[PDB]
């Protein structure tokens, strides 16, 4: 019942696809991944990546957080990644998303869980 | 073990 391992594998991780198919993506995603349930998650990332490959990049290039702790890891190659994001005409529940397809480096904060 | 725990940036 939750740990952060696991929360963060519901809310990013799906290797089953290589990539963002349609508009419609984000919006059935944020969905059955329970991102809309209390309310509308207003930005999720979506990586399409394995999830040994996602784990991997935790011993890869080691950067500054965004808050200032170090614990956090740059992908040393690019990804595929889905960024979901809530239009301006959403409202729960009629929560609706942008997808928005993409290839980057990711970078993620990790812990040894 | 070091696994994910945040999605921080992309880029």
């Amino acid at each position: 019942k939750e740990t952060a391992a696991a929360k963060f594998e519901r809310q990013h991780m799906d290797s089953s696809t290589s990539a963002a198919s349609s508009s419609n993506y984000c919006n059935q995603m944020m969905k059955s991944r329970n991102l809309t349930k209390d309310r509308c998650k207003p930005v999720n990332t979506f990586v399409h990546e394995s999830l040994a490959d996602v784990q991997a990049v935790c011993s890869q290039k080691n950067v500054a957080c965004k808050n200032g702790q170090t614990n956090c890891y740059q992908s040393y190659s690019t990804m595929s990644i889905t960024d979901c994001r809530e239009t301006g005409s959403s409202k729960y529940p009629n929560c609706a998303y942008k997808t928005t397809q993409a290839n980057k480096h990711i970078i993620v904060a990790c812990e040894g869980n | 073990p070091y696994v994910p725990v945040h999605f921080a940036a992309s880029v």
